[PDB]
């Protein structure tokens, strides 16, 4: 009985595991998207702030 | 193939609707049995008006429709709103055409005759399915233990059961219904988490009492001097977060709450509990079938699953039963779907093929046929 | 003795899925703060592109 | 009307109809809403390079250091003004207090700001730190406030209007010779 | 005399305090449950400087003070401001010394054990009254009714509760709350009547919309061809003069008030009505004692005083409940203070001077004593 009950949590904690890792990979890519989405747009401001204090 | 792949598997309760293809080890569809029906006209960007609402986008979309679940303690009561549910199931949720799958469908422990053979009418007059079967509920749980004789305690959302069934016949004289299952549980539980000085005020409160119960409840053995442990305050607590940080912390009414399941005097219930049902059920059969019964003793259903269940029954029954018998509780792991994995391997055997309601059987005898 | 075995590697399981659990959070939580500190920026972008074009 | 009030009492006199005009245009131009106005006041008064003089219709040349973002802290602190009511985060925290539960993270993640009042420099940074801190922190925050956000409500009508799917919600003439005023009432 | 005179009944609600001398025939004191802190620092001329402010100076004096509510929703939510309401009730407002008094106090419905136990806590030991007893307040209102099994429908300032009630033993799990009431309808009424084109703008306008509500507001029976009889402009109208001239009209909203209490949707509430709850708190009990329940639905509570209330229930329920049954909706005319009332009666009562908790029980038994 403390088998039955230990091997169906093994099974739902590795369950977990895999949907947790699975979650993880998703928001890390997601991830050096915007973060580069980004050096773009703060760059493309350094630029576009400078000309009009020049303007 | 032309049915080995083909036939369907729809388990319907009174919470969940369980569904998928027979051969598959687990429902390829579970969502809630509701029908939602909008409380004022207007539409949701990009679609069109919508009459009706099943499954999750009514749970969803709860605040604009009145919910209605057709149904009531696993009997349907409402056949306009269950035909709804089974035409999304097939449609949406299988997205398969009925008119080509043989379709297994379950009931209820004492499900009137009548019902049977409406529920026939309907897969057979209006969603043309080749052939269809009723199996009763705690029949393909045992089943799907393996086993013929046994005794299933089947417990839910809306109902409890005790079916005592020997070499594949539930008896009907000694089949126990208690009406107080998981649904009952997340309400009791919401009293005394509110009791424990909270609040479940908007609806995203509300929702997640019931992932506390699943989650962090129990079913403690010696419940007794587990209430006097809470007292010395071991590290017993538990705290969840909730939808944001609002720590949450639950210790004790942890195991008060399925405690309510050998107690339903917590509930203000007067009926007599889970434990001494399984004992009566059997005193209420053939004294040369108990020495069977009392070591098939088969848990299914999604309030079953509290941990310690089956040490709490193991113990809650040998103390009942004569000594001289072999007590056993067993509690599978996947036990939330033993119901329709009983199903699912039944209707894809290769000898159940001969019991399939063709709509010739029909056409030629009326729902009388499958009804048995 | 399929038991030790059982219970040894749902605990090898469990200590995993918390590892990852934890580099979850923190990768979902350096996140809304990129997510966020860009609102900011490219926000701070129309603004400082409609002013120039104006001035 | 505030603002000519601390203006006028920083030692000024916006006497002529002329004065009174451009301490709306100070206003427009000058002011701010400072996050942690409290260490803002502190910073006034060690005197950095904070001040900020504006040149009047003619040469006069008035100078706002602090009273700048004393102005928009009325926004936050009513009291300023003899006003007992609450202010714009607490407000725009307990509207959404007042709204179901399971819709609160939504309001929460689309604070969406409009108006020509809203347009005061660090407005968002103030309101993104007022409601995180009364909020729960199991909660994401984001107050939304766009550029051209003192014509936002225009656009939306400009944008919807022009829609291609919005032609079959016109009250039509025929609608109302028919129905009476109630039709487009809803 | 000892005692006879001595018993005091102090009645705390969440917007008054009732309180007085057992014996008497209505509250001895009546006042608002506030306790005022000032904002700022200074005097008023010929006194010191004060603390801290309760009931009618918190509430005069509310432009310089921060005002707090202790009892939120019927429950003491704050213990240090709640000690400061009593002083004031025994001191000032009562002017006895309590040390010398017996005190009955109420307590709400469903109210946590350990409450119960902290205001006997801070009965005997801070201000060491001989003797006390909290009763469940629905429980004095139905008794001052002279009966003992009904059930009461209670609505003041915060809370509305449905207790059903069995030879005196409150029926916990029957017992239902409605956080809706007379402070909730007097903001609605508020925004019905600027809304019809006015202005609340000074304390002194906002004050008396309270005044409004309670002098002229109604509860028709068929609220349906009511507002159809509004449309048609009976003389149903009714105007009020203000402080001042300034001849305010109120026809229609005078209802639309107290329909609030039947349809909570009014005021973008999901929960059930005043009715319905009545009855479901009925279909929630037993079945040999629903009889009893029907034919006594005895009404309570500053919010259940608008008249045609009691009209307006007595066909709500007769129309849900079945035909064999016979209704009937006691609300007796001094029902503001039922609660009170039924204190003052049993406290000055011949037999219950058994059932008072001593000092010599209590230094004895601990805060677990009264606590039953």
């Amino acid at each position: 009985d403390k088998l039955k009950e230990a091997e169906t949590r093994a099974e739902f904690a590795e369950r977990s595991v895999t949907k947790l890792e699975k979650s993880i990979d998703d928001l890390e890519d997601e991830l050096y998207a915007q973060k580069l989405k980004y050096k773009a747009i703060s760059e493309e401001l350094d630029h576009a702030l400078n000309d009009m204090t020049s303007i | 193939d032309e049915d080995e792949t083909t036939a369907l598997v729809c388990d319907n309760g009174s919470g969940l609707v369980k569904a998928g293809f027979a051969g598959d080890d687990a429902p390829r569809a579970v969502f809630p049995s509701i029908v939602g029906r909008p409380r004022h006209q207007g539409v949701m960007v990009g679609m069109g008006q919508k009459d009706s609402y099943v499954g999750d986008e009514a749970q969803s979309k709860r605040g604009i429709l009145t919910l209605k679940y057709p149904i009531e303690h696993g009997i349907i009561t409402n056949w306009d709103d269950m035909e709804k549910i089974w035409h999304h199931t097939f449609y949406n949720e299988l997205r398969v055409a009925p008119e080509e799958h043989p379709t297994l469908l379950t009931e209820a422990p004492l499900n009137p005759k009548a019902n049977r053979e409406k529920m026939t009418q309907i897969m057979f007059e209006t969603f043309n399915v080749p052939a269809m079967y009723v199996a009763i509920q705690a029949v393909l749980s045992l089943y799907a233990s393996g086993r013929t004789t046994g005794i299933v305690l089947d417990s839910g959302d809306g109902v409890t059961h005790n079916v005592p069934i020997y070499e594949g016949y539930a008896l009907p004289h000694a089949i126990m219904r208690l009406d107080l299952a998981g649904r009952d549980l997340t309400d009791y539980l919401m009293k005394i988490l509110t009791e424990r000085g909270y609040s479940f005020v908007t609806t995203a409160e509300r929702e997640i009492v019931r992932d506390i119960k699943e989650k962090l409840c129990y079913v403690a053995l010696d419940f007794e001097n587990e209430m006097a442990t809470a007292a010395s305050s071991s590290s017993l607590e538990k705290s969840y977060e909730l939808p944001d940080g609002q720590v949450i912390t639950i210790g004790n009414e942890r195991f008060r709450c399925p405690e309510t399941l050998f107690q339903p005097s917590f509930i203000g219930m007067e009926s007599a509990g889970i434990h001494e049902t399984t004992y009566n059920s059997i005193m209420k059969c053939d004294i040369d079938i108990r020495k069977d019964l009392y070591a098939n003793n088969v848990m299914s259903g999604g309030t079953t699953m509290y941990p310690g269940i089956a040490d709490r029954m193991q113990k809650e029954i040998t103390a009942l039963a004569p000594s001289t018998m072999k007590i056993k509780i067993i509690a599978p792991p996947e036990r939330k779907y033993s119901v329709w994995i009983g199903g699912s391997i039944l209707a894809s055997l290769s000898t159940f093929q001969q019991m399939w309601i063709t709509k010739q059987e029909y056409d030629e005898a009326g729902p009388s046929i499958v009804h048995r």
